């Protein structure tokens, strides 16, 4: 029982580097269930992209809660991966950079992990400046440098990604260097309505006007 | 003796129930009397529901060619059949053995922003009610028009059975309906034909009432009503520039002269405009311009 679960993982790598996450995390559970029954080796890397794809998708919310999770994860041979979870969830910027840095020689060696890290670093710096923005009208840009641990010109960039995919609502003030929210609105539905009112009257005196002759 | 009203003999209203009238005649109730306690518990819960439609029922009796309306209560409604009835009979069954003895004398619900006419399915609802329960009147409140115009809106229709065609007669006042309710209120309108309302009250709640105005004419001196009522303005905007848009491309070409309508709603919203304004110019000069 070796074949099939081979071809099972390449196709849930195939599905990853190609979306549609919800089948590939399906195909890798599969493919889970398939190596519980087969080489222990294999097993250890078999949750690494388990996990992998569950922090990636951010939907499926499968911890170790699950009753046959459990014997795998508080096995000691692979721990760091708990870790990661445990800091995805708490949104917490500075564990998971901990975590990152001191798991050496387990988390760098594994290509596939470093071909996802980026976009895990990016998706919780976002959740992070997201929540941050909350109370605030006006804010600094070096201050969210300070909190989210990247320069400014990143922080930047960050900002303006999401600024553009209509995620954050604000402006850059980019001369004094500052982010502006948009959280001063009123009722501007009246001078619409009034708008409206002044066009069809603008032609409906015409059109009367015009009637005779 | 004003309080006579509130004495209740069943005996007279079995002998009414059982030699029903309104069976032979159609047009038999011309006249509805609310108690005050009652219209007021509709408005109240008009206005509890907000922007939405609430409905209840409305406990009474019959006098001659009377539909008099004592108490009210409000459905769930979060249903017409199975929730509401089992509503409807336990909270019957609950009042009954503490002092309210009458029984359900009709329905109503509110019309939010739109006027006070039966629609298709109320005009359903109605035909319903009255083939098995009657007599039977439906109540329709405009919990917003009521605070525009400084003025109850309320109305008690009664609908005529399915095949009968009266001979005109309907003098049929203005409503301002919303464009997309126009339809509706021109299939149905001769189905049904409005009650004369009016108002009774006992004599405590009269010298409460009188006891009452020596500290409520605050509220009225400090209402401004300009802001209570801009969402509603703005609807009515939109509503009027669409039906001067429709009446414009009746006039290119070439309802009977749509720009009379538009004129007429167009007035209505200006002319409770300026009484707003008018309130806040009367409080000016009482209360900020006494300059020392
Ligand atoms: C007396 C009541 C309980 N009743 N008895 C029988 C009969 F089958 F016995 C039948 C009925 C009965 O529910 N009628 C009814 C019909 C339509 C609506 C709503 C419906 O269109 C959707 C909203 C738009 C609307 C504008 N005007 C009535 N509506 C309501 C209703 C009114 C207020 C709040 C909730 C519902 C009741
Ligand atoms: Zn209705």
């Amino acid at each position: 029982p070796l074949i099939m679960g081979v071809i099972r993982e390449c196709g849930g790598k195939m599905h990853l580097r190609e979306g549609e996450f919800e089948k590939a995390h399906t195909d890798f559970f599969e493919a889970f269930k398939n190596y519980d029954e087969s080489g222990s080796p294999r097993r250890t890397t078999c949750l690494k992209y388990l996990v992998l794809a569950n922090m990636l998708m951010k939907s499926g919310i499968n911890p170790f809660d699950s009753q046959e999770a459990k014997p795998y994860k508080n096995d000691p041979e692979i721990l760091a991966m708990t870790n990661l979870v445990s800091a995805y969830q708490n949104n917490d910027i500075t564990e998971f950079e901990k975590i990152l840095k001191t798991n050496h020689s387990n988390i760098m060696d594994d290509p596939f992990i470093r071909e996802h890290i980026e976009e895990l670093l990016r998706n919780i710096r976002t959740q992070v400046l997201i929540k941050l923005i909350k109370p605030y009208t006006r804010i600094h840009i070096p201050f969210i440098s300070k909190e989210l641990n990247i320069d400014v010109a990143d922080v930047e960039s960050l900002l303006v990604q999401c600024i553009l995919d209509n995620t954050i609502h604000g402006r850059i003030d980019q001369v004094n260097q500052l982010l502006e929210l948009d959280h001063q609105k009123r009722g501007g539905a009246r001078y619409t309505a009034l708008d409206k009112w002044t066009n069809q009257l603008n032609s409906l005196n015409q059109a009367v006007v015009s009637k005779l002759a | 003796s004003i309080d006579e009203i509130y004495k209740y003999d069943k005996k007279q209203q079995q002998e009414i129930l059982a030699a029903k009238p309104w069976t032979k005649d159609h047009h038999y109730f011309k006249y509805c009397k609310i108690s005050a306690l009652a219209l007021l518990k509709m408005v109240m819960h008009a206005r509890s529901g907000g922007n939405l439609e609430v409905m209840g029922l409305m406990l009474g009796k019959v006098d001659g060619e009377t539909m008099i309306i004592m108490d009210s209560f409000a459905l769930p409604v979060e249903n017409a059949q199975a929730a509401a009835y089992e509503y409807m009979a336990a909270y019957i069954e609950n009042a009954k053995q503490v002092g309210r003895l009458e029984n359900a004398i009709g329905w109503y619900h509110s019309h939010p922003g739109y006027g006070c006419w039966l629609s298709g399915i109320d005009v359903s609802t109605q035909m319903l009610n009255q083939q098995f329960q009657e007599p039977f009147v439906a109540v329709v409140i405009d919990p917003t028009r009521t605070i525009s115009a400084g003025k109850v809106n309320l109305g008690a229709f009664r609908t005529y059975p399915k095949g009968y065609k009266p001979p005109d007669e309907g003098p049929s006042e203005y409503q301002t309906i919303p464009l997309n309710k126009i339809e509706d209120f021109g299939v149905h309108c001769k189905q049904y034909y409005a009650l004369e309302v009016s108002y009774f009250k006992s004599s405590l709640d009269r010298k409460l009432l009188e006891l009452l105005w020596n500290k409520y004419w605050v509220n009225t001196l400090s209402s401004s009503s300009l802001l209570t009522n801009a969402d509603y303005t703005t609807g009515q905007v939109f509503d009027l520039s669409e039906k001067l848009e429709q009446s414009e491309a009746q006039l290119g070409r070439g309802s009977e002269d749509k720009l009379a309508k538009a004129t007429r709603d167009s007035c209505k919203t200006t002319i409770e405009a300026i009484h707003g304004l008018m309130s806040q110019v009367i409080k000016d000069k009482l209360f900020n311009q006494i300059n020392i």
